[PDB]
């Protein structure tokens, strides 16, 4: 059956697009990640580097 | 090398619509590494026009592009370690003409691909 969408329906009967994201945490050569930090550079001082 | 007439590979476990199969091909621009499954033929001759190595690609995961693989020896090592495919390489001129000469030159790695498909057999395309 066909939805009929019109500008005047209220709040509960308006199009509400949905996007579902599913992640897989299984054991494999994982490739997708997040962004990384790029803090500044210092020299000639006792620091902890990563 | 001499007259070339080389470049191309087909790895994988089987060769009929099962699992996946790399095609490390060269066409002087891009060493495209497609892990998409095809159906193959007996003697696919291409280039110079007629492209009939493949029939169809169904479902696949990886893609890639890079620069090409450049009386000389063209020399590679293909290795697979826990879901990482590695291809070392070297291209060196020689003066001898009989067989693999006496000498020493190490191989400098080129790429590293996380694929995760176990491989059993391979053959070379022209
Ligand atoms: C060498 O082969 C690759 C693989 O087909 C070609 O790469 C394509 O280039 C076109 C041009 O922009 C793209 O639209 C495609 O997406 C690329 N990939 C594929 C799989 O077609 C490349 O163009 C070829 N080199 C030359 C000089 O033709
Ligand atoms: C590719 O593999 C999936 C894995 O189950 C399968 O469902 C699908 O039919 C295959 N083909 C395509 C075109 O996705
Ligand atoms: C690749 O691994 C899967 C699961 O470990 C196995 O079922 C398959 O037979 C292997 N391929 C071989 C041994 O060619």
């Amino acid at each position: 059956q066909s939805y009929g969408f019109q500008p005047t329906y209220g709040v509960g009967y308006q199009p509400y697009r949905v996007v579902v994201l599913s992640f897989e945490l299984l054991h494999a050569p994982a490739t997708v990640c997040g962004p990384k930090k790029s803090t500044n550079l210092v020299k000639n001082k006792c620091v902890n580097f990563n | 090398e001499k007259s070339n007439i080389i470049r191309g590979w087909i790895f994988g476990t089987t060769l009929d619509s099962k699992t996946q199969s790399l095609l490390i091909v060269n066409n002087a621009t891009n060493v495209v590494i497609k892990v998409c499954e095809f159906q193959f033929c007996n003697d696919p001759f291409l280039g110079v026009s007629e492209f009939r190595v493949y029939s169809s690609a169904n479902n696949c995961t990886f893609e890639y592009v890079s620069q090409p693989f450049l009386k000389n020896l063209r020399e590679f090592v293909f290795k697979n370690i826990d879901g990482y495919f590695k291809i070392y390489s070297k291209h060196t001129p020689i003066n001898l003409v009989r067989d693999l000469p006496q000498g020493f030159s190490a191989l400098e790695p080129l790429v590293d691909l996380p694929i995760g498909i176990n491989i059993t057999r391979f053959q070379t395309l022209l």
